[PDB]
């Protein structure tokens, strides 16, 4: 009903997620690599808060069940002819910009339709990083304090409190402490870092358990660009019960564009150019296994920036190669900038490349597989188009 | 006499706006009949008068 | 033209059956929003607001008389109430149990909760032309205040104090040790007051208050401004475009950006400005007058309450005519230019 329209287009809200129109022929201009690129006068924060309001909420991410869910722009599956580079809305400022695959050399007004959709991905109690046993001997002096401590709902946590001494062949801070709960499976809650210039900036983070059942933690942090001989340390882990779903032998960081949202943001490791029309099957260093019913994996797709970049989508597995596929659809060359975002890796469940969405049937396609359909599912939130039109001034007087 | 038995008739007057107009007031308050009492007093004494 | 919701906003479910009176939301010391609404029909109901923009009827207490207004305490366990019934209560929402606080010689048309460092009252303002202050324990006020003339509108933000009387006496109150008069200010309006709303400065300490009167006009007056003259003003509200001249029913200020609503006999609110000054929106004409109106804590919710407001007299009453209460999302729309 709450539509926007403006520029040739009309963003309207169906209840759950948003569909897009053009109101214009749409001619097809420097095709490159079978794709052209067409920028939206719009953002995801005009959508979300400045031209819609959503329900009595100050913006539709501050929903309760809008709050934990991915702005995921996805092709229509109603547009023979036409198809569209999924990727992630990861900004509210950037304007939405689609990259179109089509041999048409024009598209009719009302043809080029699309999605913004809203996914849930799967809970973070579904993954878990691994602590695998080595030979570990006790040093002769300890290093660090362990303290036993609950955390999220009166589950059994773990404090764990130390300096790191950077190796100096590796480059890696590492610390051996002794954990006074046993554990095999662990998730990372938070890693504080106090150096010299005080608050460090984290790529992985791996611990090891030894072999003799000695309670010995071998903890070794990869870091970006810190020198610092010596770091203190502060990690609140939680301690997991039983397996889950996905299994990682190294923890990462949360995602700094997606706070409280469950997925990976993949970085360029190492630094790699491309040229205009030039695609990448570039490798990513993470792997994950399974821990146990519908099958799992990520999603691989890209993010939003206002120099894009194009990810061609694929799906994950268990115990494969990460994979991110770049497609150079720019006029200039591409440098891959260190520590920024690549593409994101969103866990999902499916049922058995192209990834279109239906929106009357409620059904989200990635190749041959099927998303489950709880993932995009949520209430309906009646909203209302903001328009602001005029601001007179006041006729006043005074005394 | 309590209430509101006379029969409302917005009263006139004039103003300036930004030009010159007449005005009428669309309050029951204003007539002279009523301006010693506000809107809820006259309504309490409608209500005990059952002059629904 | 059915014009009963023009904006077509949020219609809360359950609406008093007769005119509304008052509205007060929630403190944010509660999870969520919860409205309160005062009727004719002597009721008080509860409804719970969520941020999808539905409402559940949660409870209703019940005065043998009109109730004029409501207010929160600030921990919000207890809802206060004033009636016609010259009497004021105090509502415990965890026990749906409500017991008088307050005797007044005449109806009680406002009520307040002053929560102060040494002392915590609910003040009541009667048309027996006092201002009381009950401990909400006691049956004697812990103290009584002598009014010009009966109590029209007032308002409360720690620690100031605003109240207008009949034949426009108007009064600021000072709460720092103990109520206090403060100043008593010859009106900068020249007809009937009807509403009042005391506004911060960028501190977040109150500076002012903006007043309503049935002519139309809304008066801005700082309490201590660098140029009286040139500061203090009116403006002309709630007007056709011979001109029709409305009653201001109710003001409110965004407790965030510092705007103003105003609502009028006319069935239209209005969204100012004070300080550029400038008109933000004007509604459509409802088919009757907006009685009240209410922001929530954070200013994402503005409530307005459609309602006959005896503008008219008796004999534009239609009892049969349903009131609504209507909830609209005000976050971007009362922000400044
Ligand atoms: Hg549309
Ligand atoms: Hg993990
Ligand atoms: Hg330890
Ligand atoms: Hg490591
Ligand atoms: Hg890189
Ligand atoms: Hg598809
Ligand atoms: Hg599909
Ligand atoms: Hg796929
Ligand atoms: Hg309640
Ligand atoms: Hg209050
Ligand atoms: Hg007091
Ligand atoms: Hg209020
Ligand atoms: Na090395």
């Amino acid at each position: 009903a709450p539509s926007i329209i403006l520029n040739h287009w009309c963003v309207t809200w169906q209840g759950h997620h948003f569909l897009c129109r053009n109101l214009s022929n749409i001619k097809i201009l420097n095709r490159r690599n079978g794709y052209t690129t067409l920028d939206l006068p719009l953002t995801l924060g005009d959508l979300t808060q400045y031209r819609l309001a959503h329900g009595l909420s100050e913006n539709l991410m501050a929903l309760s069940p809008y709050s934990w869910t991915i702005p995921f722009l996805v092709s229509s599956s109603e547009t023979p002819g036409i198809e569209l580079l999924p990727k992630v809305i990861n900004d509210f400022g950037t304007p939405l910009s689609l990259a179109i695959k089509t041999n048409l050399p024009s598209i009719p007004a009302h043809q080029l339709l699309f999605y913004i959709i809203f996914l849930r991905p799967s809970p973070l109690t579904s993954m878990s990083c691994y602590a695998r046993p080595l030979s570990l001997a006790s040093t002769p002096s300890t290093n660090g304090l362990c303290q036993s401590v609950s955390v999220l709902d009166n589950k059994p946590g773990l404090l764990i409190t130390t300096p790191l001494h950077r190796d100096p062949a590796s480059g890696k801070y590492t610390s051996n402490v002794q954990s006074p709960t046993t554990f095999n499976l662990f998730r990372v809650l938070y890693i504080k870092l106090s150096g010299e210039e005080g608050m460090v900036k984290v790529k992985h983070l791996t611990i090891d358990k030894d072999s003799l059942q000695e309670g010995f933690l071998q903890l070794c942090l990869n870091m970006c660009g810190v020198s610092y001989e010596t770091l203190q340390c502060e990690i609140l882990l939680e301690l997991v019960q039983g397996p889950t779903n996905f299994i990682f032998p190294a923890a990462f960081p949360p995602p700094v564009s997606l706070p409280h949202r469950n997925c990976i943001e993949l970085t360029c490791d190492t630094e790699r150019c491309l040229k205009p029309g030039d695609v990448m099957k570039l490798k990513h260093r993470l792997l994950y296994e399974l821990g146990q019913t519908p099958q799992n994996a990520f999603l691989i797709v890209g993010a939003h920036s206002p120099e894009t970049v194009w990810i061609s989508p694929s799906l994950w597995l268990p115990g494969q190669p990460l994979y991110i596929n770049i497609i150079n659809l720019s006029h200039k060359p591409l440098l891959l900038s260190r520590h920024s975002i690549l593409a994101l890796a969103i866990p999902i469940s499916y049922t058995r490349t192209t990834i279109c969405y239906s929106g009357n049937s409620r059904v989200l396609t990635c190749g041959a597989a099927h998303v489950l359909e709880a993932h995009f599912k949520h209430p309906p939130i009646t909203s209302r188009a903001i328009t602001d039109g005029g601001e007179s001034p006041m006729e006043w007087q005074t005394l | 006499p309590t209430g509101t038995t006379i029969k409302f008739n917005p009263p006139t007057g004039t103003d300036t706006m930004v030009t010159n107009i007449s005005t009428k007031h669309q309050c029951i308050t204003a007539m002279k009949e009523y301006e010693s009492k506000s809107l809820e007093e006259l309504r309490l004494e409608d209500y005990q008068a059952n002059r629904k | 033209e059915d014009n009963h919701n023009p904006m077509k906003d949020i219609e809360v479910t359950s609406s008093p059956d007769d005119s509304i009176g008052c509205l007060s939301f929630s403190p944010p010391t509660l999870p969520g929003n919860f409205l309160i609404a005062g009727s004719w029909a002597n009721d008080v109901r509860c409804w719970e607001v969520q941020d999808s923009g539905q409402t559940i009827p949660k409870a209703q207490q019940m005065h043998t008389g009109p109730v004029l207004d409501v207010c929160w305490s600030d921990d919000g366990s207890k809802v206060f109430t004033a009636s016609c019934d010259k009497t004021a209560k105090m509502w415990d929402l965890n026990s749906n149990q409500a017991i008088q606080i307050a005797q007044h010689d005449a109806p009680v048309k406002t009520i307040h909760w002053i929560k102060a460092p040494n002392y915590s009252c609910v003040m009541t303002g009667s048309w027996d032309k006092t201002l009381k202050f009950w401990d909400t324990r006691s049956s004697n006020p812990m103290m009584v205040l002598q009014l010009p003339e009966r109590c029209y509108c007032a308002d409360v933000i720690y620690p100031m104090a605003v109240v207008a009387t009949a034949e426009r006496g108007l009064i600021v109150y000072q709460l720092e040790n103990q109520p206090s008069e403060f100043r008593r200010i010859e009106s900068p309006l020249k007809h009937q007051h009807r509403c009042v709303a005391i506004f911060k400065d960028k501190q977040n300490k109150p500076t002012g208050f903006a007043l309503g009167s049935i002519e139309g006009r809304v008066a801005i007056h700082y309490i201590n401004p660098p140029n009286p003259a040139k500061d203090n003003f009116t403006f002309k509200c709630h007007r056709s475009n011979p001109q029709d001249i409305y009653a201001v029913n109710g003001i409110a200020f965004h407790p965030v950006h510092g705007t103003l609503a105003t609502v009028g006999s006319d069935g239209r609110f209005s969204f100012w400005d004070k300080d550029a000054r400038t008109k933000l929106k004007t509604s459509e004409q409802l088919d009757q007058p907006i009685a009240a109106c209410c922001f929530n804590h954070n200013g994402n919710i503005f409530a307005y309450a459609s309602s006959y407001d005896w503008s008219k007299g008796h004999e534009f009453y239609n009892p049969q005519k349903k009131n609504y209460i209507f909830l609209r999302n005000a976050a971007e729309e009362l922000k400044p230019r």
